[PDB]
Parts: C-alpha cells; structure tokens; sequence
C-alpha cells in the first residue's frame, strides 16, 4: 500500500499522477522525456 | 531505494586539509557543477550569494548538504519543499537555501551568473 | 609556470562516469582489466541522474511482444539515417540488459504479478506498426537515472576501478594513427596526468550548452567531442539535434504538453494564439517542430516577448486554477522557482530548447570509434565511444523517447566485450613520447594567463545567442550561412579570450574557458553541417529543402527507377573535421549501414514515406 499504486497495483513506481498520461514523461510540469 | 541501502557508496568526510579560499573554489566548482539544470541554476546562484561571505562552519554545512546526498533530485525536493530532510541536514544553511528557493520576491533565476563577480568590482 | 607531470599506467581508461562510462568501466573492471575512470564530476552528478524516466526493453511482461518490433520502431524513427546494425544490437540486448540491471540492484517497478511494469512511450507499436501501442518503457521510481549511476558506479568499486574524480580530460594521446591514452587535470590541484593505456573509452556526454536553451547539465560541453576533433578525427551528423518547443527562457526547464493538452496557449508580443495561423487544426498540440518553427518566425518578424523581444510566451492563466492544481499538479511550483511567475496571472517565457544530440562520436555497433579514410570505414585502434557523446547511430535523425538510458548500458557493456574480446589484461601498454600531450598542456597556460579583450562570459553568451537564432529548429540557407559567418568569427575571438583567475586550485574560471573551447568546437561541426545538408531528415528540416532526398524517391514503388548515386543524395552521415589552427571545417559523407546483423533473425527495413 506504502509503495503500490492503488489503480495500477505498480509497486516501487512513480509517484502521484501518471507520468505518461499526456504522451511525453512529465514530473511536477516539468517534462522529463518525450 | 534497496539499491542505496544494498549498495553503499564511500562516505562522504568533512574536510580538514583545505584553506577557507581552497573550501570556497572547491565548492564552487561543486555548486556550478550539478547532474541537473535545476540544481546548477539554484546552487551556482545560491553559491555567489554566499561562499565567499561564509565562515568555515557553514562552509562545512554547506558541504555536507550539496555534496553528502548521493542524488541531486533529494536536495532539490529538500529545498522545493517537496520533501523533508533528514536532521543531519536541519540547520540554518539548510534554512537558508529552502527560504531562498522559494523565491519570495519573484526574481528571475534562469542562468548560472558569470564569473566575473569573484573578480571585478560592479561599476 | 610549471607543470607537474605524473604518468599513470592502465589496461583500459574511459573518460565518463555517466550511464554509459559507468557500465564500460565496470564491465571492464569485472572481464579483469585494470581500469580507470576519468570525470571531471563525482560519477552520481553525471547528466544521466536527471534522467527521471524510463529505459525501454520489449520484455513483454503487458502484452506479446518482440525487440524486433522495437528494431522496427527505432529504424522509422530514425528516419533511415540510423544504422540498422546497430539498432539490432541495441534492441536486441535490451530485454537482458533491464534484467542484468534489476540483478545487479536497480528496483525496477513491478506489477501486482512480479513482472517489471512498462509503460507505452515514445511512439512504440507492436507488430512492426500495424499492431497498437506496445509498453516496452521499464522504470526506477522517479530516479531511473540516479539509480543507474549508484548501482553501476557502486558495483564498479567492488571489482577495483580506479577513479579520477574531479580530473578534467584534456585530449587523447594519439601516436601514428592510434589512442594511448588521455592526458587529463587535477581540478583540485592543478597537476598533468597522462594516463596510459592499450583501450581508451570516450563516454562524456552531449553538447547542449552549445545553445542558448538546452535542458542539459552546465556540464555538458562537448569535451569528447572536441578531444577527437582535436585528433583530427571526425564527427559525426552533429547537425542532427533534438529540440522540444516549450523549455523555460534561459533555464531550459521543458514545460510538457500537458499544459497546453489542458488548454495553455502560446501567446506573442501582440497578445495573439499565433498557432492558429501556422496549424489551424492541432494549434498548440501541433507537433513539436511546427510548434518551435512557428515562434521561431514570430519572434524573427519582431513578436517576440521579453526586453530582449527572444521568447514567446506560454500562458495558462485563463485556466481554472483548480485545473492547474488537479491536473497539473507542480506546474505552478515550476514557474515560480525559476521564472518568478505566477502562472494564475502571468505567463511563463519559453522557446524551443535542445533536449538530445543524436550526433557524435561515429562508431560501429562495437562501440569503435571510426574514421574514414579513402571512402572506406576503419576503426581507430585502441579508441571506442559510447553513450550521447557517441553516434552508432542506433537514433540517425530522432531519437525516440526512453532510447537513450538504453543506449548507455547496451553500447557501453559493448565496449568493455569489444576490447574483452581482442585483448586480455595485462598486454603490454604501448609508450608515450616524453613531450606527448605538450601542447594541451601549452593551451591551458595560454587559457589560464589569457588577458584579451573578450571575457570567457561574453564569448559564450554570443555563441549561445548565435546557435539560438541560426542553427536551431528553423533552418534556411541565408540565415544558416550568416550563422557559418558568426560561429567562425566567435573562433577567431578565442584568440582574443580574457580570464581573471591565475591561480591552479580549483580553477572553475580555467576550466569554463577550456570547456567554451570546446563548445567552439561542437558549434561550428554542427551549424556547417546544418548548412550543407540540403534536405529535411528528422529534427533537420529545412524551409528551402522540405522534402527528405533519399536514393530514390520511396513515396512511388521502386521499379523502374534509377538510383541516385551517393554524392546526388542525402541518405549518409555527416562527418565533420576542423583545422583546429584555423577554424576551416571539412565536411566527408559515409554511407548508412542498412544491413543488419543476421538477415534471417533482423530483416532490413527499406525507407519508406
Ligand atoms: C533532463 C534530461 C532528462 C532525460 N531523461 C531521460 C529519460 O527519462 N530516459 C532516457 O532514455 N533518456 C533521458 N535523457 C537522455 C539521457 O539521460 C542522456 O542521453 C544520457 O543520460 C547521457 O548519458 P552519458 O553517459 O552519455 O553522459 P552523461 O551522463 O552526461 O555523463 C558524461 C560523463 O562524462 C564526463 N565528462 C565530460 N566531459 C569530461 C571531461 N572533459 N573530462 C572528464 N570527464 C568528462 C562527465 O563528468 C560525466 O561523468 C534525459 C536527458 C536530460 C538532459
Ligand atoms: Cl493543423
Ligand atoms: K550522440
């Protein structure tokens, strides 16, 4: 529960929103990858 | 984070053998060169607002925050606000550096300064 | 002043203690080669910890999958610049290679069955495109990056690997054709180290700092780079760099899509959406080289934003808050932190920023560095490269998104197997001559007493501005040859360079100044390069030159055509050479390796349109 995605059940992932949710790897607005 | 505790690195010391100018260039250097450009801008500013003003106690401190931490995203999430540090690290260098990322008063921080603020004098 | 002089004695150096100069020092140190690692940073501080996504590996662990569809995906996007041998070898070990990985201690994130989890990115399909998205990108909490450097540089440590933080490396020790070596400084204390060896590894990185806006490290300079093309060596197809459209002004933070998917707009001087007049349908979301294209023109007509009038603006602030903060969570932090803006009310500066150099160092899928010598590939003895500083070229003209964390580990193990394959530790080193690495030497006394007219700062702004406004995203013959013009003239002002600090201790002023000379370097091979290549291919599209001019056309079947002879089309690598005392550049061409490694295991996939 600590380190697993309610939704996904990922463990040890990203934390808060998706990352990849508009396309491109985003972190707090900032993108990372693309 | 099982890597770092299944694979600890060489740990960091304070140093003893530097002259407070060797300290200064040393962690100027460290501040300016960062593995991200986030730390570079905020550090290398923070840097010359400070490393030549500093006595060799917050020099230490100031040492141990930007150089202990084997990941640069720990100390920007530390000053950011995102996330806490560890008491090691609570003391008013670290104060210093959360209050000034804040940025109250809403300046511009978009580039590393030049140099030539060690060396000339503004006119 | 003097120089003291120490001589070190090693099977292998790499210069690099990122991704890839991490995994060909320890591979090397673990095959039981005497190994030194060479960085002018402490390893973990290396570019690759700002890497906080993925690496892509077609494990199949959420859905069927085969590295030969990711083969297929990284030739498309290529654009049939990247060499398909090498893309073989990548996509091919990258499953093993995310596995070795988890083995040796990275905490890939798993899913609720034990598998390590991947996302879709990229672009990546199944079924050679016909078959949906595929979810090959594998990941490390939100440090894929950092993780990479402590387990690799950890590991490296316990096999013996000799590290020589803080040294900045100079130039190799070449003699007769082959790589001895690299003579290097002692940041600390200003000593000359020449370390010898039968096997060097230039893994140093990019070159984004060559621009005004770029997302890297300010310590990506081009160093490697400039090491070979002081060896008379080429470059390779430094042309091709990636850009994204909105990095923070200056800062080169990238804003993602995501705040214009919600509704952001880019905004110029006259308060104009001017995207609606360059992509009437996709506007903002248009793609990324349409996006920085058009504020590109805005700003050259005079509706640029800012004092300076260089930038346009993002803005939000006609967006709900509370759909900023939902959806958006951090974009406000950002904005604030760097910018100084509220993005509730004020919109932030941005322009398009260099984020990946798919040019480099050219070598084959061994990571051997290679020259060119009467038409004909030939590898340089004793000298490979690997990682962005390299150019395989497994990401011809774009590198697809997640690649480049793999192409560290895959060509760097490759490496460290190459020279474990044809050499054995403890051969013989081959000698230096006692005057070997004089002259780098003689240049950083020249840099460290430089009292000119033109100070380290000034220089580089102008070169930054002047690859900015050329030989960036918008590219077209008059204004890249008035850029030629610039960068050559900004070679010349290194003659003219001013610098304050004489001293040898921690001498960030010296190093800078050598750093902006090799900067200097970089810039020039990729703004001629740009100037020549007549044609669009991946991040490289020109307004005189649209359309991609391969050996035939391939939008029509290829029966009944003639094939147009190399020097009449431009489906070839780049190589670029400087007369380093002159500043004359050199521009040679070498074929794209289209063949695979094993016709019957990897099929050659023909260009297509
Ligand atoms: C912000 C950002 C985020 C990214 N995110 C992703 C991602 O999520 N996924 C992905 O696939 N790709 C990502 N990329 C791309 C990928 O991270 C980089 O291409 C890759 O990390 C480069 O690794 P490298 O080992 O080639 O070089 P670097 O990690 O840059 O390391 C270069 C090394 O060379 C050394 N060096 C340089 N010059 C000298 C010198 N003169 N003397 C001695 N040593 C020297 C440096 O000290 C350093 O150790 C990202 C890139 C950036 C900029
Ligand atoms: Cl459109
Ligand atoms: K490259």
């Amino acid at each position: 529960p600590d380190d697993v995605n309610p939704v996904t059940k990922e463990k040890g992932g990203p934390r808060g929103p998706e990352p990849t949710r508009y396309g491109d790897w985003e972190r707090k607005g900032r993108c990372i990858d693309f | 984070q099982k890597d770092m505790i299944e694979i600890p690195l060489p740990p960091w010391q304070e140093r003893t053998d530097e002259s407070i100018e060797t300290k200064r260039a040393r962690l100027l250097y460290e501040s300016r060169k960062r593995g991200m450009l986030e730390n570079c801008i905020l550090l290398s500013l923070f840097a010359k607002e400070h490393l030549q003003h500093m006595t060799e106690k917050q020099l230490n401190l100031y040492d141990r925050l930007i150089n202990e931490p084997s990941n640069d995203w720990d100390i920007y999430y530390w000053a950011t606000e995102a996330k806490p540090a560890p008491e090691i690290f609570e003391n008013e260098v670290m104060a210093l550096l959360r209050d000034f990322a804040k940025n109250k008063n809403k300046e511009q921080r978009l580039r590393a300064p030049d140099l030539e603020y060690l060396f000339e004098k503004p006119r | 002043a003097q120089y003291p002089v120490v001589d070190h004695e090693f099977d292998a150096v790499v210069v690099g203690a990122g991704g890839a100069g991490l995994r060909a020092a320890f591979g090397l140190s673990e095959a039981g080669f005497n190994t030194a690692c060479v960085t002018k940073l402490f390893p973990t501080r290396s570019h690759t910890v700002a890497a906080q996504g993925g690496i892509n590996a077609a494990l199949g662990n959420m859905e069927e999958d085969n590295w030969r569809w990711h083969f297929y995906d990284t030739v498309k996007g290529s654009d049939w610049l990247g060499d398909q041998d090498a893309i073989h070898y990548m996509t091919e070990q990258a499953p093993a290679a995310v596995v070795e990985l988890e083995n040796y201690g990275m905490p890939f994130s798993r899913t609720e069955d034990g598998k390590i989890y991947q996302r879709a990115f990229g672009g990546q399909s199944l079924k050679f495109g016909k078959g949906g998205q595929a979810h090959r990108c594998c990941c490390v909490a939100d440090r894929t990056g950092h993780s990479l450097l402590h387990t690799l540089y950890g590991r490296s440590l316990r096999y013996d690997t000799s590290y020589f933080v803080e040294y900045f490396a100079l130039d190799l020790l070449m003699e007769n054709g082959e790589c001895r070596g690299v003579i290097a400084l002692c940041i600390e204390d200003g000593s000359i180290h020449r370390i010898r060896a039968k096997n060097t590894v230039v893994a140093t990185g990019g070159y984004g700092r060559t621009y005004f806006s770029c997302t890297s490290a300010h310590t990506s300079t081009g160093d490697g780079t400039a090491m070979i093309t002081r060896a008379g060596l080429p470059c390779q197809d430094l042309e091709f760099v990636q850009f994204h459209p909105t990095g923070i002004y200056g800062a080169g933070c990238l804003i993602t899509e995501g705040c214009r998917g919600e509704g952001g707009i880019l905004i110029n001087s006259q308060g104009e959406r001017f995207m609606e007049r360059y992509a009437p349908v996709a506007k903002d979301l248009a793609s990324r080289d349409v996006v920085s294209r058009s504020m590109t023109l805005e700003i050259r007509e005079g509706r640029g934003c800012g004092p300076e009038k260089d930038h346009v603006y993002l803005q939000l602030h006609h967006l709900p808050p509370e759909q900023l903060a939902t959806r958006l969570p951090g974009i406000s932090e950002t904005a604030m932190i760097f910018a100084g803006v509220d993005v509730t009310k004020e919109p932030i500066p941005v322009l398009p920023t260099v984020h990946y150099n798919m040019g480099g160092i050219p070598t084959n899928y061994k990571g051997q560095v290679l020259r060119h010598v009467n038409g004909q590939d030939q590898i340089v003895p004793g000298l490979y490269a690997c990682g962005e500083a390299a150019c395989a070229s497994v990401h011809g003209a774009n590198r697809l998104g997640a690649n480049s964390l793999l192409d560290l580990v895959v060509f760097g193990r490759a490496c460290a197997l190459s020279i474990e394959e044809s050499c054995r530790p403890g051969d013989k080193v081959p000698p230096i001559k006692p005057n070997a690495g004089e002259e780098s030497v003689m240049n950083l006394d020249k840099l460290r007493f430089a009292d000119g007219s033109i100070r380290t700062s000034e220089l580089r702004l102008s070169m930054q501005k002047s690859m900015q406004n050329h030989a960036a995203v918008f590219r077209v013959g008059s204004v890249l040859q008035e850029g030629c013009g610039k960068i050559s003239k900004l070679y010349g002002d290194l003659k003219h360079l001013k610098t304050f600090d004489r001293g040898m201790v921690w001498n960030t002023d010296l190093v800078e100044t050598l750093e902006l000379q090799n900067l200097m370097l970089c810039a020039l091979q990729t703004i001629y390069g740009a100037e020549a290549r007549k044609e669009s291919r991946g991040a490289h599209a020109r307004e005189d030159y649209k359309v991609r001019i391969d050996e035939y056309d391939y939008s029509k079947p290829i029966q009944g055509q003639q094939k147009k002879p190399f020097e009449e089309h431009w489906r070839k690598h780049t190589l670029s050479y400087v007369d380093v005392g002159t500043g004359k550049v050199t521009l040679e061409y070498r074929p794209v390796i289209d063949k695979t490694l094993n016709e019957a295991d990897c099929a050659t996939v023909p260009p297509a349109i």
